[PDB]
């Protein structure tokens, strides 16, 4: 529609949500400044381009609507040292005086209700400006307690306010092996109990996956979250680019909810990002309609750690970007589906949403990331995600039978019994997504 | 919760504790005049950490040096050190109470009390607002036993939703140098498990092994001995005062750390150790790091991790790492070492990646766990405190300042408690 409000909360969202914004001023051609030099009119930088995300202000400025709300001083404050201190208002950055840790109990009762008087009166400052509100933008981190209890606190609160409006979310799943937190499955289960009843649409994303998409393809000796920020930030680029921009097929946010989440529930879908070639082998490779397309259902340039080959298909959509052929789309999704490996469903005939985008993306210059002719999007929904979940699953039940953790909850404000009714209300959505999901 | 107040107690805690801070004013170049030296973005926007901004551009600690010996504060301040402190926190007294924790409990040590809690409630008010109290005592002696104990319950009467992390000194099963240190290390745990969130275990014996085995130092002082301790409390507050990838708070390690009240007792590390002249020889790697934090040599307990199994363990690795290379050799030892690991908890170490590095190192990481091989010290302690109050030896010593019998059986019935604890969760 017109403008897109985006949230950034916890340790990850600022972090992450940093290199979105980086992005989004490469393309449009915005200085970090915040002027508008190097870009005038045009798609690229001119009526088109001020609209969404960003917003025109006075004396030639534009400022974005980003609201980075983190319980822990040590990461807003390392933004405003920063090159990017311009950009986004001062007014929007909320810092706090008292570090929640990883813990979802005092980021949702104590500290996550002391600042949460403050953080409504900037959205609706900030939805007033908006001539058409569309939807909001959410940035969350299973795994802590800001970008988990703040996270689920403000939706919750925003989701009663508003209502109709596509909340989309980026949160950042556990990966199922090497993990970084021990309270960490504590912060999933909670997290998804309220996520599934309020937002609409949730992009996971694993960190173990973007590591082994960085050190086989792109051949990186030493990533580090500077090289994974910038992947996702390219995921998200890619679904708003038909609206940013122009193109033969023009999708709008409202269409990810309706040819992907059919039920009013089940609403997780994944992300494979194809176009992941280093600057070594920019000369050896082809970059062909049909060469891009089956690179997505790869399981090595994943950026979720599942099999989907294990698991059956209900619901795909592509985004072709860059200069692409309308009829070499059609045939390039044609002979994938021909395979015998895809398994679709027997209700829906298709299931193939296609996304053609006439304006190419780019990359940023901290990355091994080549400018590239076309840039294709994978935002499937498989029936292989139940496995992640089991994994997270076994995981809570190892430390709820003798009561690991559990003092740290109560002790601030959580009843005993909530633990036994997220879990039963997450055993019961993996119950239900392997029954429809048998016979859809 | 960004201020941090350290309070010295005893003899013990004021040689570590006065040390500690010359480390401190090296990293943020602070001369010990008062006087700042160098200061840069990542410094001095965290110099309310552990100093206060006095006037005149002036930057005096927020040290508490308490104990019962005149001596201990005489030989500091007369130092060039001492100008730093600011001479209203030393508080110390006449008599001495020696190696007796009656004394410095209710006798000798209840002449303070108000004094010491005068000063405390003065920076609780210059402050915005506090996160938690490094106390450093010992267990063996007087002041830091007796009245080491004591200050913690009143800190946390005072604030309860406040940090106590300790950093006790444990004694050594091998040649003491005292005789009345089981009195003073049993009587001090009573007081410790009811008080303090987190603690850490340290002993004397650990230190000079390491000094003659990786170091290579031909007989070590007691100044050596206090690096490698120092070493160890600067480790832990490395994310409070520097950005970095993945920070952690005090709080945050307590969640991830203790699992049950009563466990508590953490296992302190660092790393490397590269003797002198032989730097060309080591190579410093995240897979050299790692094998020297998960290494029994290198430990600063007397206490043998193989037999045990671990629990929660948490790593901190500063300097220029790469968060890549760190999930990696940390998954290595736990696949390769499972019987080490408990199954119980899949997540048994947590990553903390830092950004800034040690003036000199270039790679640098400690190792805290909580495993289940700490009983063995508890188990030594307790055979020698059952051993001597059979024969009820050393007893009138502490039954003649108030004293009684019945005080010295529940506090050899909570070391029992806690040891049979620790059997139920290993397994
Ligand atoms: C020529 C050269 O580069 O010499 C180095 C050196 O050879 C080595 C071996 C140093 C040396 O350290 C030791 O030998 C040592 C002695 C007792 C306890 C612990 C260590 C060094 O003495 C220590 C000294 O450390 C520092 O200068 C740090 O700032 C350090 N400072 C202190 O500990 C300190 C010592 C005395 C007085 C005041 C401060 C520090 C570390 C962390 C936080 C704050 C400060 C350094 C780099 C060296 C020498 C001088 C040989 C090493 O230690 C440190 C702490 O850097 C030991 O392994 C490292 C690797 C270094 O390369
Ligand atoms: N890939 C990636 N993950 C990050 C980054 N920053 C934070 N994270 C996430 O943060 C988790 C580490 O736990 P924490 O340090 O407590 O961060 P958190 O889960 O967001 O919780 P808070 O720190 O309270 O916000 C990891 O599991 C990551 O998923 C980043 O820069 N890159
Ligand atoms: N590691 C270490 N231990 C010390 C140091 N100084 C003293 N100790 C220990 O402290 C104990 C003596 O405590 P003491 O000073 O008598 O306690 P006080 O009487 O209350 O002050 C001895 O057993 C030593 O092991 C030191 O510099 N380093
Ligand atoms: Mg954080």
């Amino acid at each position: 529609m017109r403008e897109v409000i985006s949230i950034n909360v916890g340790q990850a969202g600022c972090q992450i949500g940093n290199a979105c914004w980086e992005l989004y001023s490469l393309e449009h051609g915005i200085k970090p400044d915040g002027h508008l030099e190097d870009g005038l009119s045009k798609p690229k930088g001119g009526e088109e381009g001020f609209s969404t995300f960003f917003h025109e202000t006075g004396y030639g400025k534009f400022v974005p609507r980003a609201i980075y709300v983190d319980l822990e001083p040590n990461v807003i404050d390392e933004v405003r040292n920063g090159p990017y201190k311009d950009l986004f208002h001062p007014e929007q950055l909320i810092s706090g005086k008292e570090d929640a840790a990883n813990n979802y109990a005092r980021g949702h009762y104590t500290v996550g209700r002391e600042i949460l008087g403050d953080v409504l009166d900037r959205i609706r400052k900030l939805a007033d400006q908006c001539d058409g509100l569309q939807g909001f933008l959410f940035t969350h981190s299973l795994g802590g307690g800001t970008g988990s209890g703040l996270g689920s606190l403000l939706l919750e609160e925003l989701s009663a306010e508003y209502g109709k409006k596509s909340k989309l979310e980026f949160a950042v799943y556990p990966a199922p092996q090497v993990s970084t937190s021990v309270v960490e499955p504590y912060n999933t289960v909670l997290t998804t109990h309220t996520t599934l009843e309020h937002a609409d649409c949730t992009f996971m994303v694993d960190n173990e996956a973007i590591y082994d998409m960085c050190k086989r393809n792109l051949d990186i000796p030493r990533p580090s979250f500077a090289n994974l920020n910038n992947l996702i930030a390219q995921v998200v680029s890619s679904v708003t680019a038909s609206l940013r921009f122009d193109g033969s097929l023009n999708v709008d946010l409202n269409e990810f909810q309706t040819n992907l989440v059919p039920y009013p529930r089940i609403h997780f879908p994944l992300v494979s990002y194809s176009p992941v070639l280093s600057k070594s082998k920019a000369f050896h490779e082809s970059n062909s309609v049909s060469e891009i397309t089956n690179a997505c259902f790869e399981p090595g340039n994943q950026m979720v750690k599942c099999d989907p080959r294990d698991g059956k298909y209900m619901a795909t959509c592509l985004l072709y970007r860059g200069d692409v052929v309308t009829r070499d789309v059609q045939r390039a999704v044609e002979q994938v589906k021909n395979k015998k490996t895809v398994q679709l469903v027997d209700w829906c005939p298709t299931g193939f949403k296609i996304g053609i985008c006439y304006e190419p993306p780019t990359a940023t210059p901290n990355s091994q990331l080549a400018t590239v002719d076309r840039a294709v999007c994978m935002l499937s929904n498989t029936t292989s995600i139940a496995e992640a979940w089991k994994r997270i699953d076994r995981k809570f039940d190892l430390m709820y039978a003798k009561r690991a953790f559990v003092h740290w909850y109560v002790g601030e404000g959580m009843e005993e019994g909530e633990f036994t009714e997220a879990r039963e209300d997450l055993a019961a959505l993996e119950r239900d997504y392997i029954e429809v999901g048998a016979d859809s | 919760m960004r201020e941090i107040i350290h309070i010295s107690t005893g003899q013990c805690g004021n040689q570590i504790g006065a040390k500690f801070w010359e480390v401190i004013c090296d990293e943020h170049g602070l001369d010990f005049n008062g006087t700042y030296h160098g200061h840069d973005d990542i410094q001095k926007e965290r110099l309310n950490v552990y100093f206060n901004e006095a006037s005149s551009g002036k930057w005096v600690p927020r040290s508490i040096n308490v104990d019962l010996e005149p001596g201990t504060i005489d030989a500091v301040r007369n130092s060039a050190i001492g100008n730093l402190f600011r001479p209203d926190n030393y508080i110390f007294g006449q008599s001495s109470a020696g190696n007796v924790w009656a004394k410095g409990h209710y006798t000798e040590g209840a002449e303070l009390v108000d004094s010491v809690m005068d000063v405390i409630r003065r920076e609780a008010e210059g402050c915005d607002s506090l996160q938690g109290f490094q106390i450093t005592h010992s267990l063996g002696g007087g002041t830091g036993s007796g009245m080491g104990t004591l200050l913690i319950s009143k800190i946390r009467e005072e604030f309860p939703d406040r940090m106590m992390a300790t950093f006790s000194v444990l004694p050594s099963p091998k040649t003491s140098d005292t005789v009345v240190e089981p009195y003073n290390a049993t009587l001090s745990v009573h007081q410790l498990v009811e008080h303090s969130d987190e603690t850490f275990c340290i002993d004397n014996e650990a230190l000079y092994d390491i000094c003659q085995r990786t170091l290579k130092l031909n007989q070590p002082s007691y100044g050596d001995l206090n690096h490698l301790v120092s070493s160890v409390m600067s480790g832990v507050t490395t994310s409070l005062r520097y950005p970095g990838q993945l920070n952690s708070d005090l709080r945050k390690l307590a969640v991830n750390l203790v699992p049950f009240p009563r466990l508590h007792f953490f296992m302190v590390g660092f790393a490397p150790l590269t003797a002198i002249g032989s730097q060309s020889f080591r190579s410093l790697t995240v897979p050299e790091l790692t094998q020297q934090m998960f290494d029994a040599k290198n430990m600063m307990a007397a206490a043998d991790p193989r037999n045990g199994r671990y629990l929660t363990v948490a790593a901190f690795f500063r300097g220029k790492v790469s968060v890549k290379e760190v999930e990696d050799e940390m998954h290595k030892v736990q696949s390769k070492n499972s019987d080490y690991f408990v199954e119980w908890i899949p997540n048994n170490v947590q990553t903390a990646v830092c950004s800034v590095a040690p003036q000199g190192l270039d790679m640098a990481a400690t190792f805290i766990a909580n495993s289940t091989s700490i009983q063995e010290l508890f188990k030594r302690v307790g055979d020698q405190f059952s051993a001597m109050f059979k024969r009820k030896a050393f007893l009138h010593w502490y039954t003649s300042e108030g004293m009684d019998e019945l005080e010295f059986s529940e506090a050899e019935s909570n070391m029992n408690d806690l040891v049979s604890e620790y059997q139920q969760y290993q397994e």
